[PDB]
RNA sequence: CCGGCCGGGAACUCAAAGGAGACUGCCAGUGAUAAACUGGAGGAAGGUGGGGAUGACGUCAAGUCAUCAUGGCCCUUACGACCAGGGCUACACACGUGCUACAAUGGCGCAUACAAAGAGAAGCGACCUCGCGAGAGCAAGCGGACCUCAUAAAGUGCGUCGUAGUCCGGAUUGGAGUCUGCAACUCGACUCCAUGAAGUCGGAAUCGCUAGUAAUCGUGGAUCAGAAUGCCACGGUGAAUAC
RNA sequence: AAGAACCUUACCUGGUCUUGACAUCCACGGAAGUUUUCAGAGAUGAGAAUGUGCCUUCGGGAACCGUGAGACAGGUGCUGC
């Protein structure tokens, strides 16, 4: 019960507990586990270390917690250093995809100042 | 409604009819999946810019044919939402009457 | 309303038991107009009432209802430049309908896991008179009997 | 109390905005507690006209006053609103 | 075998129009399968009624385009020229099939 | 500014349509502005011919323009050469064909367009408006009309503020739908602005 | 994000590149085509993209070939 | 022989056909229990037939289209009541007393302009 | 080949034309023997059946000179005209209308039952192949009770989640894609993978609704190359309450 | 506003134009139209080829395209008090 650095979800089901890794949702976890041949509705307390070892090398191809946290930072380091439009929205805490900023803009700002 | 702009788009309907719907093969015949993915397909994107810009059918605002109003249009009658009512109540549009259900 | 003593219409009864009283009860917790989802919860909640009380099913329901139905109701009455809580005696067709509304609002809180057992626990506790539905009835009567000083009728 | 000052053909300055809020601080405490204000200033070729819509705990009350130089218009508007606020207050006391 | 399908805007005009056809179809020739009524289209147009604001001020119009079918069984040559040159009461529109 | 158009609400009950052609959604648009462009053209020169209304039918690649007018002699002129003179230039607008007919009206004082243009021609040649509306309603009631209402609005004699005047006579019941009420409107382009006159004329209820 | 077949560049800029790369480094290219992509043929030249009222000079570095010309030309000025 | 009543309710038309036999009922080549046998208002089909006797007396074959699950089922209740035409007002006079023969003509209202769902006004508020 | 599939049938559903019907018409009682009222019978419908259309004289010198028409004034090598690029999408903030929620009357996976209304020719676009998917290729059919959009969804059957910011929530952002169009950087929609924010039922205050209504569920249309949580329509389920 | 990427769009920076983008009238040429090159952000500007009927009064009668003169055209400029 130790996958890709922490991964300690006890008595959760198989495809559900694997999504605790930063780097996998429910689609990849049912794709990762089908590549190793384990039934997807079984709790990981049932799984033995002779079955957990097939999970460790399968999750090593899709990038996870260690480097996935920094590859998405490599892009935002690149855009803020170049000075594009999305870089300055990243540089000022504003929305990037062209959403409304007159009224809401609020999950990007955070709280409200006054 | 700004008589020049009524005269501006009557230029655009003439230009869009003569170049495109005659030279529409530049997009729909060569610029697709083909056994022609060489530089001839690359010229298909490029020579469209030498064409005048006011020749695409997607620059028609489709204004009213009595006042030239760009907003409130109806494709069935070809008039704006004002001139449809004042002709329907007069009795100019055949079949049209007030609806109730 | 000002005019119009309203022409009352009828309710079709319950399929499983020959009662419109429980068919009135299933229409109350029928949220967003979903009757099959409403009727499945109440049938699962009264079969649970039988094993947890020993009796038969439908007459165990009203013995939890006579322990929760009120006899007097207090109102706000506007007189003078203020407004006090005058008590009034309840009509019987409102008396049961005020009772089974108090059951459901106690069943949406008192949070247990499923809705069928949330209703099934206090339908027992209405009969043993320690649930929070009876505490609504006794605190209504606690306010009406404190306000016995307001009334031109003596019954 | 939240002010909402708005002008139709009268672009509000900074001296005029504080002149509204200091005047609307008067008809504040001294008459009633209120929720929300909408102030509208208008110039119609002669009449400096000022409207105001107060929202209170009971309902709404509106007053309008045309004046001389947009300062006497708001000075007549508050006296129109303060009398409607005392009439509404004693309607909700009835001792 | 002619699927003579005809539409109009007025129901009182389209009923006199098909009755002008089915009587000539039995005066010469025979085998008429009636003026069967087909479902009419009811194109509704909701139009704003002011030159400006008040969205909620609107006016609803409609066009009821009535539709009738005759569907003769076996063609005779005396009627196939008689169905042409008889298209009076303007407001109706005929479309023949074979 | 709050009433329904009394001609347009009763269009299947008593009043007929001024256009009686069928077209599906492909040619419905270009039929209608060509119907409009011959309506703006025939009102141009035949304004002195006292035209009431223009009924247009389009049978099978043609057009039939029946002109309702008060003076049928001057619209054809001598010999009838001018009704074929428009017939060359009607065909010039719409598709070829064209058979222009004239169905004259016997009473120019009971048709709502022919009352509304007689006032609006008087208001532009500077007469008193109270003379015009009172002469209009007393001429209609002496000829068989069971009701008339004439309402004029505008500057009304050069006053700097506008007002309305109306001089109804008889029964003009607008809310009943079986009542045949002829209604039309014209405009006076005087030296003070636009003066609008709208005439209701009630004849019968079936 | 879009234009699955072929990147887009305008002819009044594309031919203005191949008359300005073989002839040495030249003037800041006063262009209005913000709609055009950065190709690798213009790496190391000065481009003057129009932002609405002036022409901001941008030096085309090696790593901006995935973007367009208008993304390095801000339009609205805030504070 | 075979008797007919039409029956319809809430944009859903039934076609019921009765004749004497056993107590089977078949709806669009399906029985009741595979169509809505304990679904929403399960007994609304049989409830005009416990006002009378039905135990193994009349078998029937119906075809219903349009509407929904309870809209079809109310059309059958009006339908088989209309089908009891060979059994006249000895059976029908005490059938008016509990309903079952009124059309229940409550249709859905048209959505009006300005409103949202024919009564709902779009919430003009003060706060 | 049990598919209205095929002969056939014209009964039925339905289509849309023409009629019938509901009028306090009938009975009983009260009332000034009047108008009328309350109740009952019959009846599909009973007291203007249900809904729409219909807006009295006027009111606010309300809205519109930017639909249009128009009096007066003003511009007329510019307040006119053309073109590219930008802006109308800016954001410390304030407010109004909506959508999605905070879950177990649910989420998810599989199986599966029943609608109405409407649109379609530079249009709707089957079936068959390819792609995880948005879609792509080939391409019939259809100016349409025929063909296409077009699986209705909630519901129901089974299984799982165990009350946790959770298998709730779908925001934000990164990567990779599709379609439209000359061109989706400013500034489109959608799909895929990943990321999983606030949010645990909401202060003072406030809103809509009297029955097929409220509340929920999906569908369609106009505008339109593309671009609705809006608007206009359509049906499914379906209340509580009115002293 | 029943739907702002360009267009729409009326606003802004910049490139331009003038009896004009749109209408009638006068005078003078050219059938209109079609294909293509260069410069330019495009508008525009310089071109290169092609093209010719309807009535004979025939410098035409029309259609359409250029040049000049004004009468003017144009305005989503102001006042809905």
């Amino acid at each position: 019960a130790r996958i890709a650095g922490i991964n300690i979800p006890d008595h959760k089901h198989a495809v559900i507990a694997l999504t605790s890794i930063y780097g996998v949702g429910k689609t990849r976890s049912k794709a990762i586990l089908a590549a190793a041949g384990i039934a997807e509705d079984v709790k990981i307390s049932e799984l033995s270390e002779g079955q957990i070892d097939t999970l460790r090398d399968e999750v090593a191809k899709f990038v996870v917690e260690g480097d996935l946290r920094r590859e998405i930072s490599m892009s935002i380091k690149r855009l803020m250093d170049l000075g594009c439009y999305r870089g300055l929205r990243h540089r000022r805490g504003l929305p990037v995809r062209g959403q409304r900023t007159k009224t809401n803009a609020r999950t990007r700002k955070g709280p409200r100042k006054p | 409604a700004k008589q020049s702009m009524k005269a501006r788009e009557v230029k655009r309907v003439a230009l869009a009819d003569k170049y495109f719907a005659k030279r529409a093969e530049l997009k729909a015949i060569i610029s697709d999946v083909n056994a022609a993915s060489d530089e001839d397909r690359w010229n298909a994107v490029l020579k469209l810019q030498t064409l005048p810009r006011d020749s695409s059918p997607s620059r028609q605002r489709n204004r009213c044919r009595q006042t030239g109003r760009p907003h409130g249009f109806l494709r069935k009658f070809g008039l704006s939402r004002i001139k449809v009512r004042e002709a329907a109540m007069r009795g100019e549009i055949p079949g049209l009457k007030k609806a109730s259900w | 309303p000002r005019r119009r003593v309203i022409g009352q219409r009828k309710i079709l009864p319950d399929p499983k038991f020959g009662s419109e009283l429980l068919a009135k009860f299933v229409n109350i917790l029928m949220v967003d107009g979903k009757k099959s989802t409403a009727e499945s919860i109440v049938y699962s909640a009264l079969e649970t009432l039988a094993q947890r009380s020993g009796k038969s099913e439908l007459e165990a329901f009203e013995v939890a209802l006579e322990n929760v139905r009120p006899t007097v109701e207090v109102k706000s009455r506007r007189v003078g430049g203020s407004t006090y809580q005058v008590p009034v005696e309840v009509r019987p067709v409102r008396r049961n309908a005020l009772a089974m509304r108090w059951i459901v609002e106690a069943a949406r809180k008192r949070g247990d896991k499923s809705m069928a057992l949330r209703l099934a626990n206090e339908l027992s506790d209405a009969a043993e008179n320690k649930g929070t539905a009876v505490k609504k009835r006794e605190d209504v009567h606690r306010m009406a009997e404190a306000n016995k000083a307001f009334a031109h009728y003596r019954w | 109390m939240q002010l909402n000052i708005t002008g139709n053909n009268v672009e509000i300055t900074e001296a005029l905005r504080e002149f509204v809020t200091a005047k609307f601080a008067k008809l504040e405490q001294y008459f009633d507690r209120i929720n929300q204000v909408y102030v509208v200033l208008k110039v119609e070729k002669v009449t400096h006209t000022s409207d105001a819509t107060l929202h209170v705990d009971g309902g709404e009350l509106h007053a309008s006053a045309e004046g001389q130089d947009m300062y006497a218009a708001i000075d007549g508007l508050i006296d129109k609103l303060a009398r409607q606020l005392t009439k509404h207050k004693d309607k909700l006391k009835q001792h | 075998r002619i699927r003579i399908r005809l539409k109009a805007f007025d129901h009182r005009l389209i009923d006199q129009a098909t009755a002008e056809i089915v009587e000539t179809a039995k005066r010469t020739g025979a085998q008429v399968r009636g003026p069967i009524p087909l479902p009419t289209r009811k194109e509704r147009f909701t139009v704003l009624i002011s030159p400006h604001v008040n969205k909620d001020a609107r006016d609803q119009y409609e066009i009821r385009t009535h539709l009738r079918l005759v569907d003769i069984v076996e063609p005779t040559e005396k009627t196939v020229d008689a169905l042409m040159r008889l298209d009076l009461a303007a407001g109706v529109d005929v479309q023949i099939s074979l | 500014g709050q009433k329904v158009h009394p001609n347009g609400i009763r269009l299947g009950i008593v009043k007929p349509w001024n256009s009686t052609w069928f077209a599906n959604t492909k040619e419905f648009a270009d039929n209608l502005d060509s119907d409009f462009k011959v309506r703006q053209y025939l009102t141009k020169e035949l304004a002195k011919a006292s035209v009431s209304r223009i009924v247009i039918e389009r049978p099978a690649k043609s057009i039939r323009v029946t002109i309702h007018t008060a003076r049928p002699g001057i619209v054809i002129g001598k010999k009838g050469e001018d009704v074929e003179k428009l017939r060359k230039v009607v065909a010039d607008i719409a598709g070829v064909p064209a058979q222009i007919n004239i169905a004259e009206v016997r009473k120019p004082e009971l048709d709502a367009k022919l009352v509304a243009d007689s006032i609006t021609s008087q208001l532009e040649r500077r007469v008193m408006f109270r003379r015009a509306m009172k002469r209009a309603v007393q001429n209609a009631m002496r000829l068989g009309a069971k009701g008339i209402k004439v309402e004029v609005s505008g500057r009304l004699g050069g006053a700097e503020i506008a007002r309305t005047e109306w001089y109804r006579e008889g029964r003009v019941p607008l809310h009943t739908l079986r009542a045949d009420i002829d209604y039309n409107t014209s405009e006076a382009h005087t030296t003070y602005g636009v003066i609008g006159v709208k005439v209701w004329i009630f004849k019968g209820e079936i | 994000r879009s234009l699955k077949k072929g990147p887009f560049i305008d002819l009044h800029l594309l031919k203005k590149v191949e008359k300005a790369v073989e002839s040495g480094d030249k003037k800041p290219l006063r262009t209005w085509s913000r709609r055009s992509t950065i190709f690798p043929n213009m790496i190391g030249l000065t481009i003057a993209v129009h932002n609405g009222r002036q022409h901001v000079p941008v030096f085309v570095t090696d790593e901006m070939v995935g973007h367009k010309l208008g993304e390095f030309a801000p339009t609205r000025t805030y504070r | 022989n075979q008797y007919y009543g039409t029956g319809r309710r809430k944009s859903s038309a039934a076609r019921v056909f009765i004749k004497p036999g056993n107590g089977k009922i078949v709806i669009n080549q399906r029985s009741l229990e595979q169509y809505f046998g304990r679904e929403t208002a399960r007994m609304v089909v049989r409830q005009p037939l416990e006002l009378v006797d039905m135990v193994e007396k009349l078998d029937l074959y119906i075809t219903v289209k349009g509407g929904g699950i309870s809209g079809q089922a109310g059309a059958i209740r009006h339908g088989i009541t209309r089908a009891l035409m060979e059994y006249d007002e000895s059976l029908r006079s005490e059938l008016r007393k509990a309903g079952f023969v009124t059309r229940d003509a409550r249709q859905v209202e048209r959505k009006k302009v300005g409103l949202r769902k024919a009564r709902r006004r779009p919430q003009f508020s003060k706060r």
